[PDB]
RNA sequence: UAGCUAGUAGGUGGGGUAACGGCUCACCUAGGCGACGAUCCCUAGCUGGUCUGAGAGGAUGACCAGCCACACUGGAACUG
RNA sequence: ACCCGCAGAAGAAGCACCGGCUAACUCCGUGCCAGCAGCCGCGGUAAUACGGAGGGUGCAAGCGUUAAUCGGAAUUACUGGGCGUAAAGCGCACGCAGGCGGUUUGUUAAGUCAGAUGUGAAAUCCCCGGGCUCAACCUGGGAACUGCAUCUGAUACUGGC
RNA sequence: ACUAUGGUUUUUAUU
């Protein structure tokens, strides 16, 4: 572009845009739940995997990935989200918390055992 | 923090004996020291440069006893001024109070002598001096107090200094044991006129 | 004698009826430790076979270039296809800095070290041929000396 | 073009070159005699004349030395579209010393090595080597 | 006298006043190119001769009016 | 985002303060700002500095030094 | 603060990483499931990639997992782009704020450049000295804040006359 | 050039 026009008026960055801004740029966010499923990635990929449709202290419904192995998560049990990016597993890029607030860690953890909010080993 | 635990796969690791349980199990080794590192190394040879750069970040910095912040501000002062960073940084090393205690011969390793400045016995300029951290003055005077000097760990580490040669950049008074750091080293003087490249482009991306 | 550096080796892929047929491939230089160089490519069967095809190769598209004691006195560029560098003398700093055909390439002309960055299409074996470009881009070894007295 | 006389000089004698020839030709101005008496005083030329009848045509005769080239850089700096302007201490360096740069200057066409003896600043017009 | 300058003349809606164009003859701080870039005095004036378009020497004073900190000293070129 | 401005822009008579000024009251004019961006919206206190990077240009103005503005909220007064 | 003693190893080591990038090895189980994951990609009968393993590497009072603000990003392009065909030359001519302008002499010093008088507080990077057990810290000094002002000066070229 | 004409075949280990 000429310096005659950027001298009469500069030019503007297109765009750079945002992955989850529903997180209002914060590392975690609040959320109340309500139901939890079963969920199949890209085929390639085939498994069966977990989510749970959770709204956000703010204005926004998002789709959160369950890892580890476990199911006793309610509706109205309000738990934390943190941004983790999924690519083969439709419309999540949102991870839940194990490790804090109405949510449950994972039983016997051979190798990487402080995951999930996993204490040590005593039981 | 600093290494606890098996000593001999410390000794295995580098190749070379510690002076770590080096009495008469030392005499000719039978002992994977010069041989055995972990377990494997023959059949699936990777031969990664990037573990041979990952294997002198340690080797450079073990000798010395410091940890990766310790030598990466001993850097900063070598990386200052031009590069030659090698040369600039082995002055600094060499400086130390736990390696100066350890060339006195007050200590069998510089951990040894770490541990008898940690203890109190040192003393710098007529003052007492419990940190390794410390950097000696040229012709400035080192020494030990009178209650430590009869220790049997100490006592046997100047009877093994005595069976060795001396290092010409300090002088001591075995019948007063003291006396004064003249200077800094030099890498040539202290080995040998050579490049190693590896060194001259440590740490950092 | 002419010294010899590996820059790359690796193994290639072919998709053909019925099956995949593996093959090895080198990038080399070769020079003689004073001004003159040449770099090397082919593809082969078992790694050691392509690096002796791709080091034939170095040993047939040679240049030899004049430098005053073997220094790039002033910032210089080299073009080849849309691949492009850009090299600078120094500070005595951290000074070498630098990697693959912009290290190699200098080290087995004896060359000393630079600051160097690419552009364009970086595909290494069109940079190494911009590199022995930007080494003819050097001026004569020695002209100022006689063109300009003091 | 008329809107620059210094591509009108510098152009044709990188494409003189390219041609090899041994002489060049250009309608002249007091600024491009000024600049070929200073190429003469710094070994890039060994004649300037000028002659004609209605019309001043300034001819250069080319220094060539001991082999092939008489310039491996005649890079312009200063131009209609943006101006370059040095004080004695921001004062180029070209091509490690191995080059002149062409300062304008208050007392006539010089040298970089001759403005920073005389410690003086002022338009960059062009580097050569 | 503090700052004293010369410019054109745009307004003359005024008894006791004029409205000068003057130029900052500046360099571009990221773009490196010249512009001329016009400024907008308000300049007190009692004698009410110079008029539009008209070239006129002012000079810098305390203030005289809200935005006026300007007088006239001379009529420099005539435009008809 | 293309219009926005009746104390706005300018004159002519009278006042107020430690002083500037449409600060303020009255009688008259149609000016002024705006594409070199007025109107309006979101965001944001200012500088010394901090600080990413090859550097440009941004980002960032918790700490220490100096300004602004607030004192639950709005609006006044008394005193020096 | 500092000095000398009284007890006992006593009061003390975590956490990812190990197919390739990327340093650490490859046994058995599962059989596209159960799972893994930053990226490439892995998982159907020996899976170097999952589970389960024993061994192995690296940081360390930290280790993993993220976010803010930048970098890599030339991805807004001054330094430093793209338009025949990989985005975009606008169908052609007329007029125009702005951008550029022959060849010379004389004048001006607005651009520019030179030398002085100021201001850019103290702190601070960089660089040279000193003391705290070292550094941080406490600081003696020199740089620098490329500028913005007030004089004096050159006058080549752009602007103006 | 040398007759004017003739449509469909599930996504799939996957090299």
């Amino acid at each position: 572009a000429t310096v005659n026009q950027l001298v009469r008026k500069p030019r503007a960055r297109k765009v750079a845009k945002s992955n989850v801004p529903a997180l209002e740029a914060c590392p975690q966010k609040r959320g109340v739940c309500t139901r939890v499923y079963t969920t199949t990635p890209k085929k390639p990929n085939s498994a069966l995997r977990k989510v749970c449709r959770v709204r956000l202290t703010n204005g926004f419904e998002v789709t959160s990935y369950i890892g580890g192995e476990g199911h006793n998560l309610q509706e109205h049990s309000v738990i934390l989200i943190r941004g983790g990016r999924v690519k083969d597993l439709p419309g999540v890029r949102y991870h839940t918390v194990r490790g804090a607030l109405d949510c449950s860690g994972v039983k016997d953890r051979k190798q990487a055992r402080s995951k999930y909010g996993v204490k040590r080993p005593k039981a | 923090a600093r290494y606890l635990g098996p000593k001999l796969k410390l000794s295995r690791r580098e190749g070379t004996d510690l002076f770590l349980k080096s009495g008469v199990r030392a005499i000719d080794t039978k002992c994977k020291i010069e041989q055995a590192p972990g377990q494997h190394g023959a059949r699936k040879p990777r031969l990664s440069d990037y573990g041979v750069q990952l294997r002198e970040k340690q080797k450079v910095r073990r000798i010395y006893g410091v940890l990766e912040r310790q030598f990466r501000n001993y850097y900063k002062e070598a990386a200052r001024l031009k590069g030659n960073t090698g040369e600039n940084l082995l002055a600094l090393l060499e400086g130390r109070l736990d390696n100066v205690v350890y060339r006195m011969g007050f200590g069998a390793t510089r951990a040894e002598a770490r541990q008898l400045v940690s203890h109190k016995a040192i003393m710098v300029n007529g003052r007492v001096v419990n940190i390794a951290s410390y950097q000696v003055s040229p012709n400035d005077v080192v020494s030990i107090r009178e209650k430590a000097k009869k220790q049997s760990r100490v006592k046997a580490a100047l009877e093994l200094a005595e069976q060795r040669e001396k290092p010409t950049w300090l002088e001591v008074d075995a019948g007063k044991m003291e006396g004064t750091f003249k200077r800094k080293p030099e890498r040539s003087d202290l080995s040998a006129d050579i490049n190693e490249h590896l060194i001259v482009e440590l740490y950092s991306k | 004698e002419l010294q010899e550096k590996l820059i790359a080796v690796n193994r290639v892929s072919k998709t053909v009826k019925g099956g995949r047929i593996f093959s090895f491939t080198a990038l080399t230089v070769v020079g003689d430790g004073n001004g003159r160089v040449g770099f090397g490519y082919g593809k082969a069967r078992e790694v050691p076979a392509a690096i002796q095809k791709a080091m034939e190769k170095a040993r047939r598209n040679m240049i030899n270039v004049a430098l005053n004691n073997g220094t790039l006195q002033h910032p210089v560029k080299g073009v080849h296809t849309g691949s492009r560098v850009f090299m600078q003398p120094a500070s005595e700093g951290t000074g070498i800095i630098a990697g693959g055909a912009m290290r190699a390439v200098l080290e087995v002309a004896g060359v000393h070290n630079v600051l160097a960055k690419a552009y364009g299409s970086t595909n290494p074996i069109n940079v190494v041929r911009a590199t022995i470009d930007g080494l003819e881009n050097m001026n004569s070894p020695e002209m100022v000396a006689a063109k300009r007295g003091k | 073009s008329m809107q620059d006389p210094i591509a009108d000089m510098l152009t044709r004698i990188r494409n003189g070159q390219a041609a090899n020839k041994a002489a060049v030709t250009m309608p002249s101005s007091k600024l491009k005699v000024a600049i070929a008496n200073v190429l003469k005083e710094e070994g890039f030329i060994e004649d300037f004349k000028v002659e004609g009848d209605t019309k001043p045509e300034l001819e250069l005769t080319l220094k060539y030395f001991q082999g092939k080239a008489v310039v491996e850089s005649i890079q312009r700096v200063s131009r209609p579209g943006l101006r370059i302007y040095k004080r004695k201490d921001e004062l180029p360096k070209v091509m490690a010393g191995l080059g002149i740069a062409v300062v304008s200057t208050s007392k006539g066409v010089m040298t970089d090595r001759a403005a920073r003896q005389a410690g003086l600043g002022g338009e960059i017009i062009c580097y050569v080597a | 006298k503090i700052r004293t300058l010369q410019g054109r003349v745009v307004s003359d809606k005024m008894e006791k006043s004029i409205v000068v164009a003057i130029e900052r003859f500046v360099k571009h701080p990221i773009y490196g190119k010249f512009i001329k870039r016009t400024t907008k005095l308000h300049v007190h004036d009692e004698n009410n001769e110079c008029g539009i378009g008209d070239v006129v020497e002012i000079r810098e004073c305390r203030p005289l009016s809200k935005t006026k900190s300007w007088t006239l000293v001379r009529v420099v070129e005539k435009a008809v």
